[PDB]
């Protein structure tokens, strides 16, 4: 039941009845989005657009074939037309495919959503791509870590996350291929 | 007594005293003959007495302008109904040898000085331009043989200046109130002429250069026109307060002149933006159009009563009207016309929009 | 915040119509409201000299003075716009003469030279017309 | 006298090379803080690809953030997003509903607590004193995330280009208060998504909605930071061209007093002189 | 007496009666100013010796627009009950359009911003005063004068481009048959016979550019 | 007030007076102190807004009628 | 400047040429007749110049004419004093320059 | 300007001069201190409008 | 020292020193155009702080005691 | 302040004829071969029109 749609159209007459007519009417960001989920397209065949998107940086926003993504399930290749998902990721590596060559971004956490047009858009805070990390760092990180365990559950938490990442950091550096 | 004149920010910030002098001082272009024959229609229509006029080196297009203009008037009578006139002219205008310009006042005021005098009427000497006997007097004594004073004035200015000025008065058997023109030598205020003329009246009315130049007519300036009755003893406080709040508000715009200039409006505090916004109202609400001004202008003019000005302008100082725009209040009379403007304003924007005015079948007609 | 004395000069400056004369004038009227009060020998007389203005102002300021009581105690040298520049050049002297005779007999004076700024106009206009070198804005030396 | 106009020009002609300097000091760094808001401008379409842009709804606890500017030089911004603020906040007030209003910049402190005094829980300066960054924005919407409000309206001014700034209003919907609900239509729109995370939908959308205030936050600040940079690089322009027509007339007034002042102390001279001669 | 050198000059520069023949005398004196200064002395003499002004200004000269006239400084209030009618009928909406267009200098988009409704008025403002410009040596007949502004001011050049107005008004000159010129010099002003055959010759014409 | 001068400053003024107005001559300075910073809005920390009252409240408190001394 | 107005007149009405003038300073010609006329007793004008400013810079610059047998053209260094050209004797000069050429540094 | 301030005596720090401010007369330790106090005045002199 | 002429100019100095303060007078005028952002905190693009740096050393190096001439 | 990048390209042809105009304003004289080698260049009025 949608009997009340809220929207960019539908701002506009309650905004020109209420609010003052010396204003043009304040953009919305649908305004500024050119592509968008429902309505179909973006795929035409074997190719999909990836856009893998940081705070900071814009990483790619090319066409890809196949993705591989670390969901809290475990590891999800996404080929040219998934299924629609909302894939919350855990800290792994997000490999890029066009083809033959491949690029691979390890990931801090984030999200992965892939639209019912094809689109698919991986959104995480920080992704440092595998050249950028040294392991000798990341070893005593982790002996730094996985040794002082405080009873506020809340810097247990943070211990979880920081043993989480970690390790899958130490999986991922050793995993070359 | 108060003398009222019709005129908005004459009533209001410098009101005229019934029988005292009356300066216009003017800075060549300013409007100060035009102030002056709205003077006359005002003023001198109510009036029952009698009135002179001296003109003292103007020009004679104007001599000869209200000469026809009292004759259609019905101010000036000729031939049999002569004794029904009630104006005396009296011209030794600008094509005059200064001899002649140095003493027509003295004519002028010799006329009025009867009447006072002996007929015990209440006159009005109206002198267009009272600061070119000064100059008249300051050409003749170049070749007198003196040694000039400060700018190239006569060593005698004020005590010429002086002896014309203190028998233009009020005595105790008669009255004449004196509206004279002065103009100001090159818009200087400090030259010697007008500052020796500020000291012999009782209501200046100071017109402004860049007053005109705004567009805003009468061009005076609210805050170098001063009167004697402006005080809570003759007017009320009623009035008092409002013309005091008037100037305390234009004063304060005065004070933000250059910031608005240098870094604009938009930096300005939000109860000062509320003080320029209403000072751009009330210095457009002292605008207003005059009836001889409606021949070279086309929009009619407005006599504004004095209570209606003390009411509209309490209006613009408590804030009844901010919702107005600016321009609502230029050039109309009353508090009332500035809200037939502004509606007229909201039409007229959304006007463009009904019609498609196309003329057929006329070419037989 | 400017505190005069009883034996002080202290300049009233300013431009045209901001309240010199209003100043002197409740300067007269404080001092007949003080008069009424104080043992015989306190009590400040006053002189008004109105040098350059006009007539009619000279007699609001006489009515003014003497429907507040005020004028018991003043004396008003008045030398007007229309008088000869010799004698507005002379009443602040006469004036001052005038006043004189309550320092020198152990009373108080205050006077007020109302338009002081118009003595020295006079004082040109006698300076010049005797053929004397003119200087500043044509002033005598 | 005529010492005033010269130390008056040489005021104005100060102030003319300072706001020539902070118009340059404005176009460096509007032309260094460009990079960083096209590249925060990726990450706020997923959301609005997935969300969508509900800025009409009903709700009934309602935070709105006006995205001000910190300094005080940026012509006509400030207020522009004041006016945009309680002209759409007075657009989706109807119901009988909480407004929470918060100012990011304390230029919006300044004139947002006389106009709206009632509704006024926070204020948030300092935000542009190094650079913003995304846990900073995180902070601030944990804050907002404090009361716990139905909606999120932003109010910024997206830097469209150095001469046009566009305010917008960006709507962020609660999770399990409207998310769900406004996506209702034969079913739900929602459920075309496989959520592959560790708890249910609840939590999801806790989670994403969490993320996207934050992001749209970041970006929100970003933006508006160029644009504060950009209109002040406008503003001291107009500045420099108005202390420039004032230098330009006062000059001449100056050069009519100094005339005046030669010619009238020579007739001062030629005046006494001729007496004696 | 510098004044009086130019007032007894300029008195004699007058109007006579009837009973003198009827004769006139007009005056144009001519001051230089200093840096666009109009409070000279003498400047200020003659201003008040003569009945209106024709202020040029250099910014409007330097910037190509010749005629330089200041149409807001510039009055002459005696010669206007003795204008031309017809051109009274039109040049009232042609100072009106231009007086609501002297609100928008210099902040069309180099003050603060642009609001952009007002773009009528900017852009018919333009088209009045590139109308108005004039060639040195080429004076205009008066009814040729009427019908250039009425095309311009009753919107007939609306659609034309700022660029060539120049050549707009001279083809709707050239272009519009030569007998309303004599309709109107001879009656005198816009007759209601006349606007309808006007408006009839002004829609037929080719105007260039667009 | 800041151009206005007088010579004898104390010792010629009423004592009861004096104990009053020292304080309010240098406070006037204090406001007139910050009205070349009141075109802005900064507001320091309650000092330049509380003497922009204090001063403000003065110069309301020296103003009156005339012909009325006190 | 006259004896060099001569010798160029000699080259313009008898050899019947187009001729070259220049006038370096023509400021200090009107400075020089300033003095002279300063010296003469006579009441200086505006600024502190002669009265007789225009007319004696215009008995120099009416002989700088073309006739109907040659022509003197004039190149005349101009200065302008304090900035300011609307002094009297750049704005006397000006009214007699049919051209500018503005060396810039 | 000094005593509109309100310091006094309101004696300009930089217009004053003296002969005897050299270093070979009143000393070095003297002269510096005083020309460090000027500089610092001048500084804060040419500061005071961009603060404003 | 902009405005300060020699009319004869550098015909007639060292030429030791016209090889060397040629450059000098060069960006000394430099550094007088940038005078406004020596006052400033947000440092601009370093060819503007180069020279800033460098005309307030050479400045500094223009510098000279009374009676001890070089 | 920009930068030449960021121009237009019909704001970047201005910039690249007039500094070839302001290049071809200049003129080697026959007064200064004297001393700098370069011969002098008479340019003829027509010449000079159709060449800008
Ligand atoms: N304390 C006051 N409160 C209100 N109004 C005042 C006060 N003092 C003076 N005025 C008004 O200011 C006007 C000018 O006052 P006053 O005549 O004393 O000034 P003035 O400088 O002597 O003027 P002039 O130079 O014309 O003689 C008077 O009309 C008076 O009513
Ligand atoms: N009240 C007014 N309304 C409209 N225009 C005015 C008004 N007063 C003056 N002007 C304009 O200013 C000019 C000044 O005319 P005038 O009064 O003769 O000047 P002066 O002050 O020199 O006597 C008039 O031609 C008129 O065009
Ligand atoms: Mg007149
Ligand atoms: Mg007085």
């Amino acid at each position: 039941e949608a009997a009340a749609p809220a929207g960019p159209k539908e701002f506009t007459e309650v905004w020109n009845k209420k609010a003052p007519s010396t204003l043009i009417v304040p953009e919305f960001p649908s305004n500024y989005t050119a592509v968008k989920a429902v309505g179909e397209g973006q795929v035409h065949g074997d190719a999909f657009p990836v856009n893998f998107y940081t705070p900071h940086s814009i990483l790619s926003q090319a066409q890809k074939d196949t993705v591989v993504l670390p969901g809290v399930d475990g590891y999800f290749g996404v080929k040219a037309s998934h299924v629609p998902t909302i894939a919350q990721l855990k800290p792994g590596v997000v490999e890029l495919h066009s083809g033959a060559e491949s690029e691979k971004f390890f990931v801090s956490g984030g999200f992965a959503f892939v639209h019912p047009n094809g689109v698919t858009d991986i959104c995480v805070l920080e992704a440092a791509t595998l050249d950028q990390v040294d392991p000798a760092a990341v070893k005593s990180a982790l002996a730094a870590a996985s040794a002082a365990q405080p009873t506020d559950e809340f810097e247990q938490a943070a211990n979880r996350a920081a043993i989480e990442l970690y390790s899958a950091l130490e999986s991922a550096v050793e995993a070359k291929a | 007594e108060i003398l009222v004149t019709g005129i908005k920010v004459v009533d209001l910030l410098a009101p005229y005293q019934r029988g005292g002098k009356i300066g216009l001082f003017g800075g060549a272009g300013v409007g100060k003959t035009v102030l002056i024959m709205e003077l006359i229609n005002n003023v001198a229509k109510a009036h029952g007495g009698f009135s002179v006029f001296a003109g003292v080196g103007e020009r004679t297009r104007e001599g000869n302008d209200l000469y026809r203009e009292m004759i259609e008037s019905g101010v000036i009578k000729l031939g049999a109904e002569r004794g029904n006139s009630k104006c005396t002219l009296v011209y030794g205008q600008m094509n005059e040898p200064p001899g002649a310009r140095a003493r027509v006042a003295l004519t002028g005021l010799t006329v009025a000085e009867y009447f006072r005098d002996i007929e015990g009427q209440d006159v009005l000497l109206f002198v267009d331009n009272i600061f070119r006997f000064t100059q008249a007097n300051s050409e003749v004594s170049a070749l007198l043989g003196r040694i000039p004073s400060a700018v190239g004035y006569q060593p005698t200015l004020a005590t010429d200046l002086g002896g014309l000025q203190e028998r233009i008065t009020t005595t105790t058997k008669g009255s004449i109130t004196s509206v004279q023109a002065v103009y100001v030598p090159a818009d200087d205020l400090t030259d010697p002429a007008p500052a020796t003329t500020f000291a012999h009246l009782d209501a200046t009315t100071v017109l402004s250069r860049s007053i005109a130049e705004l567009g805003i007519y009468p061009a005076v300036d609210p805050l170098d026109s001063t009167s004697r009755m402006l005080n809570p003893n003759v007017i009320g406080a009623e009035h008092y307060n409002v013309a005091r709040g008037v100037q305390k508000v234009l004063q304060d715009y005065k004070n933000l002149q250059d910031i608005i200039a240098i870094l604009g409006m938009d930096e300005l505090s939000e109860e000062d933006k509320l003080t320029v916004a209403r000072a751009r109202k009330i210095q457009r609400f002292l605008s207003q159009p005059f009836q001889v001004a409606e021949v070279f202008t086309g929009t009619p003019g407005k006599y504004v009563d004095l209570a209606d000005t003390i009411s509209g302008f309490q209006g613009v100082l408590t804030g009844k009207y901010d919702d107005l725009p600016e321009m609502a209040f230029y050039m109309v009379g009353d508090i009332k016309e500035v809200k037939e403007k502004a509606d007229k304003m909201a039409k007229d924007i959304a006007s463009r929009k009904e019609a498609d005015n196309k003329k057929v079948s006329e070419e037989l007609k | 915040l400017v505190p005069i004395g009883r034996g002080q000069r202290e300049l009233i400056i300013g431009d045209r119509q901001t309240g010199k004369t209003a100043v002197a004038i409740d300067a007269i009227i404080h001092q007949k409201n003080c008069n009424e009060q104080v043992p015989k020998a306190q009590r400040v007389y006053c002189v008004y000299v109105a040098v350059g203005q006009k007539r009619s102002t000279v007699a609001q300021l006489v009515k003014l003075f003497t429907q507040t009581g005020a004028m018991r105690y003043t004396i008003m040298v008045s030398a007007t716009a229309s008088d000869a520049a010799p004698l507005q050049f002379l009443a602040p002297y006469s004036g001052c003469a005038m006043a004189e005779y309550f320092r020198d007999t152990g009373k108080h004076g205050l006077i007020i030279y109302d338009d002081l700024s118009k003595q020295s106009v006079a004082y040109r206009q006698m300076s010049l017309l005797l053929r004397r070198p003119p200087g500043r804005e044509a002033f005598p030396g | 006298s005529n010492q005033a106009v010269k130390q008056r020009i040489r005021a104005i002609k100060n102030i003319g090379k300072i706001t020539k300097a902070m118009k340059m000091v404005a176009a460096s760094k509007m032309k260094n803080a460009q990079i960083a808001v096209e590249q925060s401008r990726g990450l706020v379409d997923p959301f609005v690809r997935l969300f969508g842009d509900f800025p009409a709804v009903n709700s009934n606890k309602s935070v709105v953030v006006a995205v001000t500017s910190d300094k005080g030089l940026c012509g006509g911004l400030n207020s522009n997003i004041t006016k945009y603020t309680r002209a759409t906040l007075a657009t989706t007030e109807s119901e009988g509903k909480d407004v929470v209003v918060v100012s990011i910049g304390d230029k919006g402190r300044s004139q947002l607590t006389r106009i709206e005094s009632q509704r006024y829980q926070l204020a948030i300066a300092d935000t542009y004193k190094v650079r913003v960054t995304f846990g900073q924005a995180s902070l601030i919407v944990e804050e907002l995330i404090k009361h716990n409000p139905q909606s999120y309206q932003i109010l910024f001014n997206k830097f469209r280009s150095a001469i046009s700034f566009k305010p917008t209003v960006a709507t962020i919907l609660s999770p399990d208060l409207l998310e769900k609900q406004l996506e209702d239509v034969t079913g739900n729109s929602l459920d075309a998504y496989d959520i592959e995370a560790s708890h249910e939908r609840s939590d999801v959308l806790r989670d994403l909605t969490e993320f996207h205030l934050g992001v749209t936050l970041y970006n929100a600040m970003l933006e508006n930071n160029c644009s504060e940079h950009a209109s002040r690089m406008s503003a001291m322009e107009n500045s420099t061209k108005s202390a420039g027509e004032m230098l330009g007339k006062l000059t001449l007034d100056y050069n009519r007093k100094r005339q005046a002042t030669i010619t009238t102390e020579l007739i001062e001279i030629i005046a006494g002189a001729s007496a004696l001669m | 007496d510098v004044f009086y050198l130019h007032s007894r000059l300029l008195e004699r520069a007058a109007k006579l009666s009837k009973e003198l023949g009827g004769g006139s005398l007009t005056a144009f004196p001519v001051i230089e100013t200093q840096a666009g200064d109009v409070s000279a002395y003498i400047a200020t003499n003659v201003i008040s010796i003569t009945d209106g002004q024709i202020f040029l200004e250099t910014e409007l000269f330097y910037k190509g627009i010749r005629p330089a006239l200041n149409v807001g400084l510039s009055v002459s209030r005696v010669g206007s009950a003795a204008q031309f009618p017809g051109m009274k009928q039109v040049a009232g909406t042609l100072k009106l359009e231009l007086a609501q267009y002297r609100e928008v200098a210099a902040f069309a988009q180099f003050g603060s911003d642009l609001d952009a409704a007002t773009q009528y008025v900017l852009e018919r403002g333009a088209r009045l005063t590139e109308m108005l410009k004039q060639k040195q040596f080429a004076p205009i007949p008066i009814e040729r004068q009427t019908v250039a502004v009425y095309a311009a001011t009753k919107g007939f050049l609306d659609k034309v481009r700022v660029q060539d107005i120049v050549a707009a008004e001279e083809a709707v000159i050239s272009q519009v048959n030569p007998a309303v010129f004599k309709i109107l010099k001879a009656n005198g002003k816009i007759t209601p016979a006349l606007d309808a055959h006007l408006k009839a010759e002004l829609r037929k014409v080719k105007l260039p550019g667009a």
